[PDB]
RNA sequence: AAACCGGGCACUACGGUGAGACGUGAAAACACCCGAUCCCAUUCCGACCUCGAUAUGUGGAAUCGUCUUGCGCCAUAUGUACUGAGAUUGUUCGGGAGACAUGGUCCAAGCCCGGUGA
RNA sequence: AGGCUCAAGCUAAGAUUCUGCUCGUGAGCGUAAUGGUAUAAGCCUGCCUGACUGUGAGACCGACUGGUCGAACAGAGACGA
RNA sequence: GCUGGUUUUCCGCGAAAUCUAUUUCAGUAGAGCGUAUGAUGUCGAUGGCCCGAGGUAGAGCACUCAAUGGGCUAGGGUGGCUUACCAACCCCAGGGAAACUCCGAAUACAGGCCGUUCUCGUUUGUACAGACAGACUUUUGGGGUGCUAAGAUCCAAAGUCGAGAGGGAAACAGCCCAGAUCGUACGCUAAGGUCCCUAAGCAAUCACUUAGUGGAAAAGGAAGUGAUCGAGCGAUGACAACCAGGAGGUGGGCUUGGAAGCAGCCAUCCUUUGAAGAAAGCGUAAUAGCUCACUGGUCUAGCUCCAUGGCACCGAAAAUGUAUC
């Protein structure tokens, strides 16, 4: 009947940026659907979380066609 | 109508500000090529502000212009000259001041894409005009390709035979060869008339 | 309008201190923009001390 | 692009295709220039020996030939990359069955 | 004069701007026109009142209008529903009831454009709108 | 042999993308032309896929690779909008788009396999 | 496991209509909104029940109580060549 | 859980009014923030390089919603072929927006690497607590508001105050400058100021205004003054100015009980041609007339309007007494 409601801040978003190292199990981003598709050495949850699978740096990749981005890992 | 100029070594705010404030226009000549490369000048604001009104055409840029580009001291020293067309005049919103004068070179006779109006002439006598026929002049100015040499001063259309419910399309304009319209299909009407209310 | 925060008028003897800090930062960024390399190209003893 | 590298690098992908004159197939590396194995019916030594170079006979033949040229050349496993319209029935079924019975494991 | 059809409504007021899109404008549809020197806000009744002024002016000078029509465009349209509480109420407990639309007017928009066969009796109606409008405008032309 | 053409992989947006006119094969190659018998195709159907056959038929410009206009991006110009730090209640110092303008729509790089004399 | 590509626009045709060209995310997802998606998460057919027991390396966020994703291990399994 | 009271001294450090929860608001616990000390730390402070997804200000219409004009029309209406009457669609321009995104900066931010730096200022153990009522910027950008910002309320970042004394703002928590350990009749600035109260120039140089503007307040009105680019004009005379009709078709045509220029409509057309409109205003019961656009010489000279603009003016009325340097 009136306004003024909201919700606990779910804290989505992107944590690990280009170059910041990772370790297996370490979540990189939390998204609602799939804003970034998984790249190299990356899994996916139910909520489509992206996490690293091997040690190493990370980078993004921007498929110039269809503008779809992928978050891929640079291991050894 | 030789315009005069003195160079500037500038970019955006900070310096063009003082140029304007003492009275000076930051302008740029460059060739139809690429990176784009000609000197970076300042016309005098007195010279340009008076010139646009004198032509009486807010698109005066239809006319090739000629530059003395003084490099030195005094009223001038004869230096590098320019035969450039005005392709863009950035007139300030605020009151009618001026911000930027864009000059592309055409000295070589090389072709350009320029602006020409369509001034209505036959309006003295026209059958619909004497029925009273009035109109919505969909197009008042257009862009024509073509060389630097034979550039027209304007297009003075011939509306004397604007039939009661007829129209002058783009094809009916009095062009010249090598001034290929070619950038708009001639199916765009440049006027009409309709008998609305006596 | 309740508590009267007066409006100090910019006056020639304050224009004084304006142009003061102006010429000061002028020297400052001048010698910084000189230091675009590890060189010493700034004429000795730009005023800096008449600053007063 | 296809595999979206997951945990264990797996080079040496087998992929095959069929012009209606010759069956061609390759097992290619991740450097993907030096074809680790290249088995085609178009070959010099295979235009003449193999006669019906477009049916399942030439298919399974090329599969066997390869699988042996593979087991003997020390690439004891391989991953399949079927193109977009393929399907494990017929002309690729032959390549697959033949390289799977040649000894290789997929 | 009204965005009568369904719209989100209860628009955030939003503060007024110091400028317009930076390219010096040209005219959209007619020979002579008018432009806003200073930004601000105009109410739908205000703009409609200026339109009444101009239409009725040419109508009056039918002497220059009895030929056919003297065509005019007004190029601003009310956008934001200006809301307001009653004249006696404790602040809060909700938002106002929508009581009149408004239209952001930047520093270079063309409010009026038209081709009245007489430049004289067009500039003569130029100054006859800033009287009935909120802002300070300027007589421009093509 | 150096090199070319064709086929597969690969790389790439200046290396894409429609559009239209072209130039077109057989020398080789690819495609199509022709059927549907078992494997496949259809929620009806060789239309699409497939399986089965073409000994030299057509490039139907069917696709195809080719030739130039023309199709997005790439690169940058003058400025403005915005903004950072500042208080001369913004006379300084920086950063600077969208749109308008121009030009390019690459120079280049592999690996295998068949062929053109080798 | 596999197959299938929408919705809208134009010709026929105009009805549960129908079939190609253009369209490019506008369809679709039980449910509000938003982010998702063209292999698809969508639609269809078959199969079944991992709508498992026992653990979870590491991380995300949080006053705290807590809650979220997880590569990996053992098991009895399903679908699949 | 509320009000008040808590008696000696010096030195060291030094916060908060934010968050979550609660029969919770006037509280109290848990985090953040203070202190003492010890342990474990080049940890932190920060600038530079590099590299990292950004979708805000701006922007635009390529999507959803609202949307202006035009082109050609499906389709309508209207009489019977055809319609200045409606015209979808589609296209051309134009461009709106917290919940639109073809685009999209300055920032801020994540990280690594280097310098910078300290009296560890870090993390953490162990004991102490205070605080959970915060104000303001004629700051700047945002929601509610009066209408668009009440010394309001509630948030974003900043600072001051609170717990900060000192010089400026006449006096002044929240603005300017700036951190008092103590003594000193020492010295150079800061902030702002130099006719006097009040310490310091009726300083100089170049112009502007003569309104007490300064030393309060808008749309509009208004030959103010001085500069500046234009342009029109000019010894075929530039303007001021004297001297002269504004004619006959004409009293046009119409209305009209009366219209010739003028209660009032068409008409702007005839011709003389020195002028001339079917007389501009005023009226005359129509009249007439003026003078009006429209005149020849004389004038004898720099004149006039275009704005770039600068400082003036007018609008601009309260209460004890000038009372807004």
């Amino acid at each position: 009947t009136k306004n003024g409601r909201d919700s606990n801040p779910k804290f989505l978003g992107v944590k690990k940026f280009g170059g910041e190292s990772v370790i297996p199990g370490n979540i990189i981003v939390r998204q609602r659907g799939t804003r970034f598709h998984p790249g190299d050495y990356v899994g996916i949850g139910k909520d489509h979380t992206l996490f690293a699978l091997k040690e190493g740096r990370v980078r993004f990749e921007k498929s110039k066609i269809t503008g779809r981005k992928w978050i891929h890992v640079d291991p050894i | 109508q030789t315009i005069q100029a003195i160079p500037r070594e500038a970019t955006g705010r900070g310096v063009s500000a003082r140029d304007r404030t003492i009275g000076r226009i930051p302008a740029v000549v460059f060739p139809q090529s690429l990176v784009s490369r000609k000197q970076l000048l300042t016309a005098d604001k007195k010279q340009i502000k008076s010139i646009i009104d004198s032509v009486g055409l807010p698109f005066f840029c239809s006319t090739t212009f000629q530059l003395q580009i003084r490099a030195g001291q005094g009223s001038s020293t004869l230096v590098e000259s320019g035969r450039v067309l005005p392709l863009k005049v950035h007139r300030d919103e605020e009151t009618g001041k001026i911000l930027n004068l864009v000059f592309v070179w055409a000295d070589d006779g090389e072709k350009l894409k320029v602006d020409v109006p369509v001034v209505f002439k036959g309006l003295d006598h026209c059958p619909g005009l004497q029925k009273g026929g009035n109109l919505r002049t969909i197009r008042s100015t257009l862009k024509l390709l073509g060389p630097a040499e034979h550039i027209p001063s304007k297009i003075e259309v011939d509306v004397s035979n604007l039939d009661i419910e007829d129209k002058v399309l783009l094809q009916d304009v009095v062009f010249h060869p090598s001034l290929k319209l070619l950038s708009k299909n001639e199916t765009m009407p440049v006027c009409k008339i309709v008998a609305t209310s006596p | 309008g309740g508590l009267l925060w007066k409006r100090i008028k910019l006056t020639p003897t304050r224009k004084a201190n304006a142009k003061t800090r102006l010429r000061r930062v002028w020297q400052n960024e001048a010698v910084l923009r000189a230091c675009g390399e590890s060189d010493a190209p700034n004429p000795p003893g730009a005023s800096n001390t008449k600053s007063s | 692009r296809p595999p979206r590298l997951f945990d264990y690098l797996k080079p040496y992908v087998l992929k095959m295709h069929f012009t209606n004159k010759f069956v061609h197939a390759q097992v290619i590396h991740s450097p993907t220039a030096t074809v680790a194995c290249s088995a085609s019916s178009q070959e010099k030594a295979l235009r003449e020996t193999m006669d019906i170079t477009r049916d399942v006979a030439a298919a399974s033949k090329i599969g066997k030939i390869l699988g042996e040229r593979l087991l003997m050349k020390d690439i004891p496993a391989v991953t399949i990359q079927m193109k977009k319209e393929q399907r494990y029935h017929g002309k690729v079924k032959a390549v697959i069955d033949s390289v799977r019975e040649a000894g290789v494991k997929l | 004069l009204y965005p009568k059809r369904t719209k989100y409504s209860k628009y955030r007021k939003g503060r007024c701007s110091r400028g317009c899109k930076p390219d010096g404008t040209k005219l959209g549809f007619g020979r002579y026109g008018i432009k806003s020197c200073k930004a601000g806000c105009l109410s739908y009744r205000a703009i409609e009142a200026a339109r009444r002024a101009i239409i009725g002016h040419f109508h009056r000078a039918m002497s220059g209008q009895f030929r056919r029509n003297g065509k005019i465009w007004v190029r601003v349209f009310a956008d934001l529903p200006i809301t307001g509480k009653p004249t006696e109420v404790r602040m809060g407990r909700g938002k106002g009831n929508p009581t009149g639309w408004i239209a952001r007017v930047s520093t270079g928009q063309i409010l009026f454009e038209m081709d009245g066969v007489s430049l004289a009796n067009a500039r003569q109606a130029a100054t006859l709108a800033a009287h009935k409008l909120c802002l300070s405008t300027k007589f421009v032309q093509w």
